[PDB]
This record gives structure tokens, C-alpha cells and sequence, in this order.
RNA sequence: CGCCGUUCCGAAGGGACGGGCGAUGGCCUCCGUUGCCCUCAGCCGAUCGAAAGGGAGUCGGGUUCAGAUCCCCGAAUCCGGAGUGGCGGAGAUGGGCGCCGCGAGGCGUCCAGUGCGGUAACGCGACCGAUCCCGGAGAAGCCGGCGGGAGCCCCGGGGAGAGUUCUCUUUUCUUUGUGAAGGGCAGGGCGCCCUGGAAUGGGUUCGCCCCGAGAGAGGGGCCCGUGCCUUGGAAAGCGUCGCGGUUCCGGCGGCGUCCGGUGAGCUCUCGCUGGCCCUUGAAAAUCCGGGGGAGAGGGUGUAAAUCUCGCGCCGGGCCGUA
RNA sequence: AUCCGUAACUUCGGGAUAAGGAUUGGCUCUAAGGGCUGGCAGCCGACUUAGAACUGGUGCGGACCAGGGGAAUCCGACUGU
């Protein structure tokens, strides 16, 4: 059967260096030099172990190329943090507002009773 | 009992619209055929006046006041009930949930709580609700 | 059915290093890899990272700890130490 | 490659300053009318023998027309 | 001669949005440039260091005595640039009141308009915004198992040519295309969403493993799609039979380039899940998102600022290559 | 390679392919082990395992590939250099 040779200099298996075979018009076997896969942005949480959605999966460079639209996601924080974790900050903040508020008037009513 | 009524301020939890304040106009707890779940229609603020202080003229401060609003019906677990209520009354008649079969119903819907909501808001009266929340 | 009468999980070793070593061994060998439950979610997934560090799948987190064991006993009585001492210092 | 669906946007394809020929191809199934512009290469596939008549004999003046065999 | 030293005994920034002053220009309208002043600035170490590390973007066919992913034919793409950098699209053409008309609609005012859809995951072709801040990618070991996709091999048939035919062999051999980029769709994956509330516990893998911190069951969203179709593209290539020519022509014609199956198979690759560590398996360039809201833009229009949208315009120097 | 069998000693992991036997070709069959569709019916299938008869001048892992074994003593634990 047919066998495959390289068609660039280097020589070696590395990590840039990876190949497909690929059945041309004329009807032989050659290679095509793939490209790296790219990987989803990480949530900004540093939690959650899954990589956001609704953003394109391409390396780095790539992505100077790509409208806004696939890049981020229509949400506060949208391409940057993970939903469920935004859920989270939401509550968070309000929740620990309100707690001030609560301290605020104790703090001030003992004053007012000192 | 039940506190999920008309003019309670919510903090939308999910969506384009997560983080703002909107402020209940009709509350469905049981649900519909349309919706099983329960939800309720609210209308929000988009984009909150800007902070003016007294070294801004009359001109700037206008163009800083005004409020981009929205009009959402959520199902009740992307709300965030709070202890604040604010009573801008709402126009049923134009503010309801048949907006949402033709866009220009849901312009009026949102003209309607953009001049009511920057009526309330000059008066200094529901200062939180105008402001946004950082978080 | 019991495949080993005594070496268990040291059975890896073969007749290799001795037996009172392999023993030894055995002790931290079955500790180091247990699932030990979970204090801030309570499922049975903290499980050791490295060497100090272990880790719950579930919520997470992740604690500084014991070589071989979760929480070593000297690290155990020094968090009541430290507990009780604090009192005296406000009373 | 680009493939156009309907004949309008063919029409106005071919009327861009940068559209250098049309090529026009005939095949037993269909007839392909094949544009260079500047960057494409627009083709619109046409199953109708009739049609395709109607399309080569409207085309913008002064666009060159080369038929493939 | 010099050596040590690399942030350590250093006044180590020559930059900038914007603001104020002058001087010059030109498509002298108003915009630019240039000089000064105000304001803002951690990076904190010059420089070198890899033809196997990181690092945008090119593939198919033809062609030579010797070169081709480089030449030619064709089809793409990245980067940078043009604001005299062009066109389209988006921003963006709404509402109330008063007349005019039967209305379709036209006038006059007063207001709005830095886009929109989905309960959600998220979606739509764009969809303002600086200093500042946060985050992501680049950017992560070794081994095991399993799964998907290819290439190759294998099996049953149609073709075309060839071989054997003393006898036999519906026989044996050869060959039987579709690139990058774009679109569509399979397939794979999800620690994504919504309903709901589960013990007589159930779901589930080769192993596991999963669940009131939400399982089963429904209905959805997203990522990769190297697989198939499509534009490419049959025009090309190949197989074969037949004619031509200068005959050293990318010569011209006819037909064909077909249909199924199968696998712990081998090779590569994509993915899920695990085990080992007193071993935890680069950095930087470079690119991106987000938070914030300093500003900017126009007063209802020949609308403006603005645009990571679709087209269009210009260019990519040096060195190696037998 | 299949089936059987296997001691001293032992740090219970080993020793161990311990040791020791039997079998093995060709040919013709039998049985079991699945998917798709609509306790049944039809259609597709991929290599295996096991058993039986017959058979050759007892030859059959027919070439190739492919551990001799046991009882002890000394030294060094082992793997590594
Ligand atoms: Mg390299
Ligand atoms: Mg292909
Ligand atoms: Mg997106
Ligand atoms: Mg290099
Ligand atoms: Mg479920
Ligand atoms: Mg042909
Ligand atoms: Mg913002
Ligand atoms: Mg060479
Ligand atoms: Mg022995
Ligand atoms: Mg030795
Ligand atoms: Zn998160
Ligand atoms: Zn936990």
C-alpha cells in the first residue's frame, strides 16, 4: 500500500508537527498538517470545572479574527464567568448589603439606647 | 403567606438581564398551559441614570437621568425576591403579557415604564431601586 | 473471595523490602487512598491531591492536611488549643 | 466558493464592478453559472434547461461569457 | 588586561488619553502637524538564548535533464494599510397632540431612541466607550481501560483491461478521485438549562460511578464535527478503447470512474473515565473576554458619533531551499 | 499450546512453566456462544470453544518459533551501577 513521507523538513513527532490523512482529487493518500485544538475560555470563578458555552473553541490568535458575538455570551460577565456562578454573585452582593444594612441599625439603635 | 405581589422590587437572577432590578406588575403563582411553571411579568431597568452632582449644568444632568427599561415575564426561580416595594403604577392596559405577540405592543409596554419609572426617579423617592448593583 | 490472607493492598510489593516494612507500609497505603466524607458537603469524594493537600470532587474544595491522613491528630488537638486559648484571651 | 440560491442575487452579483467573467457550464443534471469576482467565485446551479436560457441571454453588457465544454 | 554581579549601594519612564497655551500648514470650510505647559504611568531590569518548545495565514492539478505546498492553471486565506478608507448594512426612523384627506397618508409642534429575541442554558449580521482592574487562552506529566472518526486490511457483487484454460476454474490479478475555505447535516461530548420530586431506592459502565447540594422520565441549549452532501468540480485526475497533429501538441473524442458488508484487526487521531507520585510534570511573547463608566455623539434630520457585519481597494521586503 | 498435577521451605506475596504425565495431523459432522425487522416469524453474521465418527507405515507445536531439571553450601536481600 501506499506510504506517507513528510512534506516539510521537520522530521520529528512533536507537538507541531501533527498530520491527517486526506484522499486528494488526483487519488492519493497525503498529509495535511493540522491545526492545535483550541480550548473554551475557563469560568473566571476558578470553581467550576467546566469551560463556558456559547463560545468558539480556537486557539488564542484566532480569536482577533472572530466577531464579538462569538466570543462572549449575551450576560453580565457573559464569556467570563459561568451563569451558575454569576447566580451566585448576584445573591451574594444583595445578601451581604442587606446584612449591613441590618448591622447598621443595630449598631445604631445601641448607640441610641447607650 | 404569600409576598411575590405587584410593585415588590426583584433582582433578575438568569439572562440578558441578570443583575438588574425590575419591579413586579402581575404575579402568576399556580401557572397557565402556556407556562406550568409559576413566573410573573416585571419591568425592569436596562440601563440605570447616571450618578449627577452639582457640578454638572441642567443640560447634562437631563441626558444623565434618563433609563432604558424592559418588560420580562421570569419564571419565579430566576427572581430574587427582596424586602423593598416600589409603587409606580403601571398602565395594565398597555404593561400586560399580550405584548409579547407583536414588537409594537412591547415598545409601548417599555415607553410606558421608561416615562414612568424617570418620573419616579427625580423625585428622590426608591433611591435603591435606581441604583445599580455592583457585584 | 479473599484473594490475599494477610498482605492486602501490599500485595503490589511481592516479597519485595521486607515484611515488617511492607506491613508498615500497608497502614498508609489504605489511608493515603481512602474517600474520606466530606465536612462541607458530606459526600464520600476527599481524596488526596499530593502530598498535605486533599480535594472533594463534589463542592470542590480543597484542604491542607495530613501527609497520609486527612486531619493529622497533632493538627486536631492544636485546633482546641487554639479553640480554648482564644477564650481566656477575651474571656 | 460561494453558491447563490436565486437568480436575483446572481443578477446583482454579476453587475459588482469587481466581477471579472462568467463561466457557464452544462452538465446532464443542470447548468451552473459560475462568476469571478474579485475574492468568490459565485456559482448558481440552475435544474431548469428554460431558465437557463432566459439567465445567458440578460446578463449585464460588457461582462465577458465563456460556455465550458 | 580586567573580574564579580543581574536588581544588588541607581535621579534607571523620553511615553499617553485628555486639558490649556502659542507657531505653522492643507481637500485653509475646519481639520492636522509641530513646540511648550497641566495632568496620568509599577513593573523592577539592557541584550542574547531553540531550522524538534510557544508562534496568524495554502491547498488541488499540471510542468523539468536536474526546482517546485516556491514555477504555471485554478481555487483560498492571514496580517498590515488606507479615512480622498469606497459602497451597502446596523445606530435607524417611534410615540402623543392639532389640522388636511373618506381613507391610503401629508403637514406643525412636544417628547424617545449607544440594537433585539428566549423562563433559562443561550440566540441573532453588526450592535459606542478611555485610563484603571479581574479573568481566560498560550499552558502542561506517565500509565490503564473503553468509545467515536478516519487511512489500511478483509468479505460478497457490478464494470474495464490482463493472466491460465491438456482438464478445471460465472475463475486469479490490477484498477474503480475529490483538496483548502464556506454552508448544511450526521456523529461524538457536556461538571449546561426548564418541568418535576425519587425507598418496594433507582440509573449505569468492561471497571466505575451518579442522585433531595435534585435521580429516573420528558423537552431543550451549547462545544468539536478531520465524517457525508454541497459550492470547489469535472472543465481537472485516473482506467480503458479510437482517432488525429508539428508530430517533443496541458491534442482530440467514446465509455467508466458502481453497490453493499464486516472486525478485541493494525496505524493515526478525537473523547470519556480511572490509577501512580515524600515525582505534581516550563516561561514568555502574543491574542481575547469581562467589570467599570471618564467621555463622545444629534435634536427628529441629506440625522450624528460609532460598528469585532457583508463586499470592495493597496502591499507582504531579507536569508535558506539542489 | 490444551487438560491434569505439583514438594521442601516461605517475609504467606511466593517457590511455580516446581517436579511429573497425557494430548496435538487431515477429513466429515454435531452443539453452544449474536444483530436487525415485525416465549413467535423472517432476514443478516464473526470468529471461537467444546464433543463425536472416519482416516494415514504412531506421523501430526512435522519447517520456523520455542526454559533441561532436582538436592545442597558460600556471598550479596532484591531491582539498579
Ligand atoms: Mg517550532
Ligand atoms: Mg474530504
Ligand atoms: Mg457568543
Ligand atoms: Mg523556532
Ligand atoms: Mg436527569
Ligand atoms: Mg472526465
Ligand atoms: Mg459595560
Ligand atoms: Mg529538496
Ligand atoms: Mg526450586
Ligand atoms: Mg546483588
Ligand atoms: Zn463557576
Ligand atoms: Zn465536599
Amino acid at each position: 500500500v501506499q506510504r506517507l513521507t513528510y512534506r516539510r523538513r521537520l522530521s520529528y513527532n512533536t507537538a507541531s508537527n501533527k498530520t491527517r490523512l486526506s484522499r486528494t482529487p488526483g487519488n492519493r493518500i497525503v498529509y495535511l498538517y493540522t491545526k492545535k485544538v483550541g480550548k473554551a475560555p475557563k469560568s473566571a470563578c476558578g470553581v467550576c470545572p467546566g469551560r463556558l458555552r456559547g463560545v468558539r473553541a480556537v486557539r488564542p490568535k484566532v480569536l482577533m479574527r472572530l466577531s464579538k458575538t462569538k466570543k462572549h455570551v449575551s450576560r453580565a460577565y457573559g464569556g467570563s464567568m459561568c451563569a451558575k456562578c454569576v447566580r451566585d454573585r448576584i445573591k451574594r452582593a444583595f445578601l451581604i448589603e442587606e446584612q449591613k444594612i441590618v448591622v447598621k441599625v443595630l449598631k445604631a439603635q445601641a448607640q441610641s439606647q447607650k | 403567606g404569600k409576598f411575590m405581589k405587584p410593585g415588590k422590587v426583584v433582582l433578575v437572577l438568569a439572562g440578558r438581564y441578570s443583575g438588574r432590578k425590575a419591579v413586579i406588575v402581575k404575579n402568576i403563582d399556580d401557572g397557565t398551559s402556556d407556562r406550568p411553571y409559576s413566573h410573573a411579568l416585571v419591568a425592569g431597568i436596562d440601563r440605570y441614570p447616571r450618578k449627577v452632582t452639582a457640578a454638572m449644568g441642567k443640560k447634562k444632568i437631563a441626558k444623565r437621568s434618563k433609563i432604558k427599561s424592559f418588560v420580562k415575564v421570569y419564571n419565579y426561580n430566576h427572581l430574587m425576591p427582596t424586602r423593598y416595594s416600589v409603587d409606580i403604577p403601571l398602565d395594565k392596559t398597555v404593561v400586560n403579557k399580550d405584548v409579547f405577540r407583536d414588537p409594537a405592543l412591547k415598545r409601548k409596554a417599555r415607553r410606558e415604564a421608561k416615562v414612568k419609572f424617570e418620573e419616579r426617579y427625580k423625585t428622590g423617592k426608591n433611591k435603591w431601586f435606581f441604583q445599580k448593583l455592583r457585584f | 473471595a479473599k484473594r490475599t490472607k494477610k498482605v492486602g493492598i501490599v500485595g503490589k510489593y511481592g516479597t519485595r523490602y521486607g515484611a515488617s516494612l511492607r506491613k508498615m507500609v500497608k497502614k498508609i497505603e489504605i489511608s493515603q487512598h481512602a474517600k474520606y466524607t466530606c465536612s462541607f458537603c458530606g459526600k464520600t469524594k476527599m481524596k488526596r491531591r499530593a502530598v498535605g493537600i486533599w480535594h472533594c470532587g463534589s463542592c470542590m474544595k480543597t484542604v491542607a492536611g495530613g501527609a497520609w491522613t486527612y486531619n493529622t491528630t497533632s493538627a486536631v488537638t492544636v485546633k482546641s488549643a487554639i479553640r480554648r486559648l482564644k477564650e481566656l484571651k477575651d474571656q | 466558493p460561494r453558491k447563490i440560491e436565486e437568480i436575483k442575487d446572481f443578477l446583482l452579483t454579476a453587475r459588482r464592478k469587481d466581477a471579472k467573467s462568467v463561466k457557464i457550464k452544462k452538465n446532464k443534471d443542470n447548468v451552473k453559472f459560475k462568476v469571478r469576482c474579485s475574492r468568490y467565485l459565485y456559482t448558481l446551479v440552475i435544474t431548469d434547461k428554460e431558465k437557463a436560457e432566459k439567465l445567458k441571454q440578460s446578463l449585464p453588457p460588457g461582462l465577458a461569457v465563456k460556455e465550458l465544454k
